[PDB]
């Protein structure tokens, strides 16, 4: 399966968060690193993306998924506030699964949309910029989790959010 | 609980 190749990219990351040595992981510390302050870089939101954005064409990747809560993942629009607390929702322009209060959502406005799913260990992601949508399955089955359909205007990115210890993402390939 | 996602 035709996969692109990910890393996280620690310029974007909140400073908290601990991404792994192979730039594939992230989870929450409860130390903030003395990172540089770039305008690229999430300041309170607990966000990282990957280095690698997409304006055309269809791409795949997987993650690796924590059992407990505290996670978040998909796509966010490059435009996505960086400064401050913000929302965590389609209007900010982030397209996401989250596993929180034991549940898995679709991070739909105003309300969540509760998924069930089953227990998940690993999501194949599939954004598709020519006709403007991303989906999530889940590996075991390709069993459908969401779809997203959004007419995306601008560059494309993988997003990661880890809010709590005790979980984590991690990118495959 | 979620709110800095």
């Amino acid at each position: 399966h035709h996969m692109v190749e990910l890393t996280l990219d620690p310029d974007t990351a909140n400073p908290r968060l601990i991404l792994s040595l192979d730039l594939k992981g992230v989870r929450l510390g409860e130390r903030a690193q003395d990172l540089p302050n770039h305008p690229c870089r999430f300041d309170t939101n607990t966000r990282v993306l990957a280095s690698c954005g997409f304006s055309s064409g269809r791409h795949h990747w997987e993650v690796e998924v924590g059992s407990k809560d505290g996670w978040a993942f998909g796509v966010a629009r490059e435009s996505v506030r960086r400064k401050g607390l913000t929302p965590f929702t389609p209007e900010e322009g982030v397209w996401a699964l989250q596993l929180n209060g034991g549940q898995y959502w679709a991070v739909t406005s105003p309300e969540r949309s509760p998924l069930s799913c089953g227990h998940l260990s690993r999501v194949r992601v599939a954004l598709d910029l020519e006709v403007g949508a991303v989906s999530f399955y889940a590996v075991e089955d390709m069993r459908h989790l969401y779809t997203f359909r959004v007419n995306f205007q601008e560059r494309v990115f993988p997003l990661f959010s880890v809010c709590s210890t005790g979980t984590y993402l991690r990118i495959w390939p | 609980e979620a709110l800095f996602q």
